[PDB]
């Protein structure tokens, strides 16, 4: 899975939390990160979806292989292709 | 340490002039009833006064010349005439 960096709110919240380690992760940090992005429905948010949402995003970003960033590089802004070869390889 | 000028100017007496500030302070919600909220902290709201010469809001604080009326010698005008000593117990 190639996500885009620069493109929306989902997209932001997962280009973030990259690099990352996966236990420094904190359910206060992912809702601090989602409300800033969410700011339109960021009130419309409860506990449990913040936990549903941490759960989520730490599954998705332990497996490191499987997943990569398009980076928005932003000064050729080369193509999609560039990302999708090397998450092929 | 010094100010820079001798005697004792429109104060009341000479060292400390004592005085009472109270502060009010609660929350601020949203259209829903919940509370807004900042980047990370929330939204807080407070009752202030502006005179007609002062042109500036500030606290509604008295002096401590009374004993219990203080707040009222800043707001008996201001707040109530019976139900100001109720707030005040
Ligand atoms: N900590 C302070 N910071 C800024 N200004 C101050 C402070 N303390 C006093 N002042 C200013 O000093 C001036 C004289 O002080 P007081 O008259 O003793 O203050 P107060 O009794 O709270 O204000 C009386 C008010 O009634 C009006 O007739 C007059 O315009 C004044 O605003 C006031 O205009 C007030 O704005």
């Amino acid at each position: 899975c190639v996500v885009v960096e620069g493109s929306g709110r989902v997209a932001d919240v997962i280009a973030q939390v990259a690099n990352l380690p996966v236990s420094d992760i904190t359910i206060s940090l992912i809702q601090q990160k989602l409300s800033v992005f969410f700011q339109e429905m960021f009130e419309t948010f409860t506990e449990s979806r913040i936990v549903e949402w941490t759960k989520k995003i730490q599954d998705i970003v332990r497996r490191r292989q499987l997943l990569t960033v398009f980076r928005e590089g932003k000064d050729g802004q080369q193509d999609v292709d560039v990302a999708i070869l090397q998450a092929l390889l | 340490g010094r100010t820079g000028l001798r005697g004792r100017g429109s104060l009341s007496c000479f060292g400390p002039n004592h005085t009472l500030y109270p502060m009010v302070t609660r929350w601020r919600r949203n259209e829903d009833g919940a509370i807004c909220r900042k980047s990370i902290k929330k939204m807080l709201e407070v009752l202030v006064v502006k005179l007609p010469l002062s042109e500036h809001w500030a606290l509604p604080g008295g002096s401590r010349e009374p004993g219990e009326m203080l707040p009222r010698k800043l707001k008996r005008i201001l707040r109530q005439e019976h139900w100001p000593s109720f707030e005040n117990l």
